[PDB]
């Protein structure tokens, strides 16, 4: 299909209009007095969102030269959400500010490559100054603060998240999903849990609980289907001689063996339950080895040449209690050993280094959480689906933001950290005059986040901006209260990881865009 | 293409199977390395239906009814089970029965042109209990062969046939004579896969000569016999 | 495809134009002097209906930006129906009143989030007073009133449903289905009944009614097909020795055994009848276990290591009577123990609490009903099909309204409860003046239901709204008779659950929409 | 489809308009102050590039005759990219320069064939002068400049490539792939390695490393699937008697043999591991012969009629050490010998000379590199995909330019080498005056690259072109710092092969273009 080509300012002008449309859409989500954007999805009810990247993803313009601009800055919002979850709008507002100044600098006739080298030098220094400003975040109050701020001033979410991370500990996994009540709820899972229930109702010994509970059971770990009672007879006999109950963990229990076990348990000869193994394939094998390690048991498998006809009470693991339901199994206080667990955890943690896939890494993180911590579910309480999907997205940011604080620290929020560092680099210089203006582009555009935060209040940005730059240290303006104060004592905090990430990626894409001289696209 | 909407694991296999809402295909599918499995299985479901490649539109964007869906997927067992809307398999005008060109197009053919599926071997499928009677369907089969052979229509058993000795290069009338000889024996034969109109033994003369050989063999045995002409 | 975007007042106006089109389509159905709407359907007669939400589902505008407005308020109209049955139009009117006043207040320049928080506070305070205003409903007369009002002053429906609830008792299940005559008719089914008949006509022993009847029969509960008579012979021998008749319930009886029973029954060797088991899957085993519990029998089943050849007269249940027809079976006074039956009821009642699926809960509710309560069917009489669907939709509402009254009480209808609570909250205040406008916005809109009820009569609405506020307590305006009085004495009562629900779901959706600043959708 | 045809000057003018569009898109990329071109790709994000040919491939015009102009000179970009991989923009500019002046000569009434012959003579002699100017490049410092220069003045890629070529040596292979960090990182592989890992985890003897280590191991190279351990017993018996570990390389090991080895390894009787042979097809057999040769082993195959039951430790290879991972196998110091390996290398060296495909030539160079050198991987670091995909293409530029320089030498960059040859030919004359003009067109056009390099800086081209022609030797204009000096002393170097390439291909196409008298194409 034949191409269309444009040169110079007739090209760059088309480019700038595109970026401005997308950025102008995104800006309005910024800050605590921001407003929501409504996104059309034809499949159902429209979705209202405050999530910057969700708005950015949909924008794509009719006029092909205009469309190209939006498609570029869409990259920055995507990565910042991928890198650290929160921060997406701030990275966008930074990226638009630098672009608009860059076209300003190019029109003055600077060589665009020296401008790029200038920008890249200013960012390199600014990241080092941010690392110097960062201070540790280390307690529930600081964590509750950053949670509140990321939640858009919903103290309940901040409080709730501090409790959840306290209960499961740093190795614990926290998740959020759609609730049913009109108010939030926190469920914490402890010990080991997996999504497999009893294979028949007759095992149920506490029908009031609707569940199976066994005290001091043996646990058998069969790496294959169970097919005929003949494979198990000496185990049940050995177990029956010991008199303690038994839990079968196996890939399956076929009906005749199962029915024979069901018969024997109800008639009280020996007390037994059977569950399918969780997961599948190699991860099943690992998890079976994990439960064996946790229980101190042994994985019975033919690849090592073991036989169920030769299995003994030394091969079966133990736990103080197990509880199993229609759909669920839990093992309480497995009789493993600490040195083995940390070695097994160390293996998985090394595998976490090897897990290039983030989802698989999350599964590895879940596995170590099962061995060494807990798992929690936050249930989001809201009256309506169009609010469920709004509230949920804010809790998502609060979880990522609270996570981001603990490993890297926090800085004064409201952009004042990013204002302060800009004052320190004022002595920075380039090799040539073009690089000096390129440096100055960065120091000017870094004000743009605070300016937009204030502008959404309807305040006069330059009046506040002038007074904040007149301030010292963490002195800043609070747009919630519409008054100045100490951001640390006022509890307005940003994770250093998100603020640092929002600058680095923004300068990457903008540093290219100001150098564009030609675009080629298909005739409409 | 795409995985969004194509992941529909909420679809119950009971209403899909026993409710007949979808044709249900079980694939042993493995992606190429580094691809998301569920995305690949769902992305493979898109190739197994609408295609939906780069973009779909109807003067006003979107297209959402034709999609065949993954409804069970499990990466570590390589399982990809895809449920297909019955509308995918358009009815043949001769009988109202769905064109199987679609089914292959949507399982083991143009849909397999997906490259990040390393393989998707279907181990099984289901077809809706009722609309199954309106799948393309073998209006002739072993049971009708029994009928033309004069066997009972129940358990008429083995319709005996051969690959003609010595396979290729046997000229049409030697091939027909080998069919005649075989049909002094058993019941059924095929042309070989190269024995179309290929010049060593084209179809028309061979099938004319083979048909004569069948009638001759029938007359010399008192029992009916069959030939499978390579129409490919 | 290329998006279109709009900002601020240009977007918000287009949004408001949408909501009002859907609201006016619904508005006309409200109240006792409301009027019907005609809904097009592509494949049949037009559906005459009064149901508000049924109109609300069909509305869908041509202009995408208008369409987004309608497609959102449809959500509150739907959910209020799903939560409470009746109470759709009221929720739609409240939502449209607040959105106009909220967007009206936004034009003055107030921050939308302070409005949202202001509305949310007012609704939260209002629910507490409504929970205080609610009074118990218990006597049949009070139930008859709420039925009548929900039926739109068709007193016959209130009388009929009041008797239906009285007969079946509060555990019972009441349903409505198409009749054939002009008259509404109530059928009550008692004991156990299920939809399987005789497996052959030749069992019929009362052809003067096409019926099988047996007295003090033994009942066999066979979990699998009956396929070889040698399965039955030892039981049939023992049954023949007892001489009492026998009912077989089985997965199937194959022709050999079935026909052989026909021979032995026709020739009078044994009084026998056989029926297919009700349903399939685990519900069959469960239902069979229920019949076993009710009859004191045992489910002869392989899983318990039992064989029909080993079953005995001690295992067969008994009941005073059974009757089976071409399509229906009923069992009268099973010998099961009340304590055992009560325990089984407690099991299934506990399942009702755990059953999140509402369809499963009806299935569970029918089984506790058929074990412990009446089953009732109301047959709606109507002269023609377009009248049938209309009449049926009003009867349907009386069930939900009468049910809703029993568990949560009633308050003075006619919007008066909303007027009275509005007078109590006048002292409420927020954190800031924009929240004060947000509190007052909600307390303004609660008049909107009463004004429409009067305006649909053609009376001057703001006059009646003034006089109702002049009175106190349950003083109100009876729009059906154009006079003031006590709403309790005229019986104009509404269930608390429906009034409280309509307010909450309206405030939830309306409070979000007024924060809208941008919309993105496809070009036409 | 009915065609449209044109003749004479109307054809040439439309054709000329075509070329200028494709030329003008590429020209803007030239030189150190060149600018980026943005390429639309609707199936993903648009591409930001400085690579000439990557732009040239995308151009296709709507006017069928203008389409012919771009489509003709596009041949020059494709051939230059295949032959040398750098200099394509330079080759395009020369082609466009000759075409414009050539058509000018045709408009003066010159016979076109004498221009062709005259051009061809001048270019033939000009290449002879380049053979005189080239000087050998043979040290780490020289190579680092041509890398840096071709990289567009980035020393880090030059410094990195200078290390990589030193470590892998003359016969080594170097590759570039997407990294994940911001910094560039160089990996070097010693010895022979291939991408096959352990067939089971149970071979792992370093569980924390996830790896197998064996010392002075025997290595078995079975050219078939190992089915039954009864096949292995006499070899394994000899190894067990020796007590040294054994590495199995086979086309496969089936589970019973594999599992028996897994069993035998866990209980510690013999240390063994098994891996797939690398590759597939006859190259697999070749690599097995290579591994045997490097290890001093012998390939066992039923093609020669050797059998595992007859194999002996004299047949097995040996090495000092081996390491295998989940995905990778490497051999350390095989017991092969220099004479046998070199003889095998000579066979492959004959194959490399025989290889008609660069892919085969690559597949051949890899094995001699594995046998006699090594492999290096440069992982490019960048913050974003568009910069990453941009960055990699500049690393590629340096990697072919550095290669090209080593086999042909270097000459002063900035086109000044072409200027200096453009003076030496001024005495050349042809058979007739038309051929004399044909010489003049070529000698005039060789100034075009320098003029474009200057023009992109915004300087007056003919002033610089005059001052360079007023100089002598390598005296030229340093466009990066806008000063004259010795380019060899400034380190501004072009590989002689690219300049000699850019001429010959450009003159080949342009010398045909101007003899066009008619065009035939389908009507629009
Ligand atoms: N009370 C407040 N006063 C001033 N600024 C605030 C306040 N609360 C939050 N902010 C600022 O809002 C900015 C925007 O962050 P957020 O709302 O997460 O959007 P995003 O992270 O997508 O840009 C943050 O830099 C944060 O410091
Ligand atoms: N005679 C009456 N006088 C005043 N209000 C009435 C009378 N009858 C019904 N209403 C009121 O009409 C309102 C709507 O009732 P209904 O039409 O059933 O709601 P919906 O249309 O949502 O089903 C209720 O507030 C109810 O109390
Ligand atoms: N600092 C410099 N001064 C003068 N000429 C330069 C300089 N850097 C590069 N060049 C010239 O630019 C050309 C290489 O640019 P490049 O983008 O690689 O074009 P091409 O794609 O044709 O190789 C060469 O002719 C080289 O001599
Ligand atoms: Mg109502
Ligand atoms: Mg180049």
């Amino acid at each position: 299909a034949a191409k269309d080509v444009k040169f110079g300012n007739d090209a760059r002008v088309k480019m700038l209009r595109g970026v401005n449309v997308l950025a102008d859409a995104v800006k309005v989500t910024l800050g605590p007095k921001g407003r929501n954007v409504v996104l059309d999805k034809s499949f159902g009810a429209p979705t209202i969102t405050k999530d910057g990247v969700s708005v950015a993803r949909e924008i794509e313009l009719e006029d092909k030269f205009e469309n190209m601009g939006a498609q570029m800055v869409k990259e920055v919002a995507s990565k910042a959400n991928d890198a650290a979850g929160d921060g997406t709008t701030t990275a966008t507002v930074l990226a638009q500010a630098i672009i608009t100044e860059g076209l300003k600098a190019v029109a003055a006739g600077m060589n665009p490559m020296d401008l790029k080298r200038g920008i890249d030098k200013a960012v390199t220094a600014a990241v080092e100054e941010l690392k110097a400003l960062s201070v540790p975040c280390s307690d529930s109050k600081a964590i509750a603060q950053v949670g509140t701020i990321s939640a858009n001033s919903d103290e309940t979410v901040g409080k709730l998240i501090a409790e959840a991370m306290d209960k499961v500990g740093k190795e614990g996994v926290i998740t959020v999903e759609d609730g049913t009540g009109l108010q939030d709820e926190l469920d914490v899972v402890e010990g080991m849990q997996f999504d497999r229930g009893y294979l028949s109702p007759y095992f149920i010994n506490k029908p009031e609980t609707g569940a199976v509970e066994l005290e001091s059971p043996f646990i058998l770990l069969a790496d294959k289907k169970i097919s005929n009672i003949r494979e198990m007879l000496p185990v049940l006999e050995a177990v029956a001689k010991a008199g303690k109950p038994l839990l079968i963990i196996a890939e399956d229990v076929e009906g005749e063996a199962l029915a024979t076990l069901v018969v024997n348990t109800m008639r009280g000869i020996v007390k037994v339950a059977a569950v399918k193994a969780p997961g599948f394939g190699d991860r099943r094998k690992a998890m079976l080895q994990d439960i064996a390690t946790l229980t101190g048991g042994t994985v019975i498998s033919e690849e090592i040449g073991m036989e169920l006809e030769k299995a003994t009470l030394e091969d079966l693991g133990q736990a103080k209690r197990v509880v199993i339901n229609k759909d669920t199994t839990t093992i309480i206080d497995g009789v493993g050993e600490e040195a083995a667990i940390q070695g097994r955890v160390a293996q998985i943690r090394q595998q976490i280094e090897e897990a290039t896939s983030d989802y698989d890494r999350e599964k590895l993180q879940e596995r170590v959480a099962k061995l060494a911590g807990g798992v929690a579910v936050i249930k989001v309480g809201a009256a309506t689906e169009v609010e469920m999907k709004e509230k949920k997205a804010r809790v998502e940011d609060a979880l990522h933001a609270t996570r981001a604080a603990v490993e890297e620290g926090v800085v004064a929020g409201g952009g004042v950290a990013l204002i302060r560092v800009a004052s320190k680099l004022a002595d920075l210089r380039g090799q040539n005059e073009d690089q000096n203006v390129g440096i100055k582009v960065a120091l000017r555009a870094m004000e743009a986040p605070l300016r937009q935060i204030v502008l959404n209040c309807g305040e006069e940005p330059s009046v506040v901006a002038n007074t904040v730059k007149g301030g010292d240290g963490n002195y800043g303006y609070n747009a919630a209260t519409e008054e100045y104060g100490n951001m640390i004592d006022m509890g307005i905090l940003d994770p250093t990881k998100v603020t640092r990430s929002a600058l680095q990626y923004a300068a990457s894409v903008a540093g290219l865009m100001i150098t564009t001289e030609c675009m080629v696209t298909d005739l409409p | 293409d795409q995985s969004s909407r194509y992941v529909n694991l909420a679809l119950k296999e009971e209403d899909l199977i026993a409710g007949g809402e979808h044709v249900l295909c079980a694939y042993i599918m493995k992606p190429k390395a580094g691809y998301g499995y569920v995305a690949t299985a769902a992305h493979f479901a898109a190739e197994s239906s609408t295609g939906t490649n780069v973009e779909v539109c109807t003067t006003d964007d979107f297209t959402r009814g034709v999609d065949a869906l993954v409804y069970e997927v499990d990466e570590a067992r390589e399982l990809t089970k895809i449920a297909y809307p019955v509308a995918l398999f358009d009815r043949n005008i001769t009988d109202g029965k769905a064109m199987i060109a679609s089914f292959l197009t949507l399982t083991m053919g143009n849909n397999q042109g997906m490259g990040d599926v390393e393989y998707a071997k279907m181990h099984d499928f289901y077809v809706p209990e009722a609309y199954r009677a309106l799948f393309d369907g073998p209006s002739v089969n072993i049971s009708a062969l029994w009928k033309v052979l004069g066997r009972p229509e129940v358990d008429g058993g083995l319709v005996v046939g051969t690959i003609i000795k010595p396979k290729l290069g046997l000229r049409p009338k030697p091939f027909a004579e080998a069919c005649h000889a075989f049909w002094l024996g058993g019941d059924f034969i095929k042309n070989d896969e190269p024995q179309g109109n290929q010049p060593f033994a084209p179809l028309r003369d061979t099938i004319a000569l083979v048909a004569d050989a069948m009638r001759r063999a029938q007359d010399e045995t008192g029992e009916a016999k069959l030939f499978s002409a390579n129409i490919t």
